[PDB]
């Protein structure tokens, strides 16, 4: 009959949006791989900032290096 | 193995290689500053009357 013909037809219309879903789909479980180059990243730029800023984005648990030099002056 | 195993620590953190990578990245970050304190404490021990901050300079 005419009219099963034109559902089936019509079953692949929206070929455009179904793409569409599987974008979603895919980036959903490609995006977390954005967290583990994302803290090599800080790590690798962490000692070319200045000092300042080295005790704030760690909530003052960062502190200079105590290795024996360079102390105050008499 | 039993007490490894009663911590979850496979099922939220290893099971999946994204969070196996977070886990890497992040811990050897931590592990990394806590070892390097933890030597220098150790050098300046060892080594104390020895280092240049140890024995101020009396001028005359
Ligand atoms: C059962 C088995 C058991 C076995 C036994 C146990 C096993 C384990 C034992 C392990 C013991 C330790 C072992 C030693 C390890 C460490 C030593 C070591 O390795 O040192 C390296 C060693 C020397 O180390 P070093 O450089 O002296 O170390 C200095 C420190 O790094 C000093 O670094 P720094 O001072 O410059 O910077 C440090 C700074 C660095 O700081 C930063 O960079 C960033 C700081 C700011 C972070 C801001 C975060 C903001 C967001 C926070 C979110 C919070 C959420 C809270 C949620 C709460 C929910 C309730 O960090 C801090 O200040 C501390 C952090 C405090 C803040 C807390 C937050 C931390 C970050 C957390 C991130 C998120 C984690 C969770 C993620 C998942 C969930 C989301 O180097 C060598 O030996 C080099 C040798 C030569 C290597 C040659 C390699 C090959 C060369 C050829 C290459 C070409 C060929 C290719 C080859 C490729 C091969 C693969």
């Amino acid at each position: 009959s005419r009219a099963v013909y034109a559902k089936l037809w019509a079953s692949t219309a929206q070929y455009t949006q179904r793409r569409h879903y599987a974008w979603y789909q895919i980036w959903s479980r490609v995006i977390p791989w954005s967290v583990p180059w994302g803290i090599f990243a800080m790590w690798m730029v962490f000692p070319a900032m200045p000092v300042e800023y080295r005790q704030a984005l760690t909530f003052g648990i960062w502190q200079k290096p105590n290795i024996g030099t360079h102390g105050p002056d008499p | 193995f039993k007490l490894l195993n009663a911590t979850k620590l496979y099922e939220y953190c290893l099971k999946d290689n994204r969070r196996y990578c977070m886990f890497v990245m992040g811990v050897g970050l931590v592990s990394s500053w806590m070892w390097s304190e933890w030597w220098n404490s150790v050098w300046r021990r060892i080594n104390k009357g020895k280092l240049y901050n140890d024995v101020p300079y009396v001028y005359p």
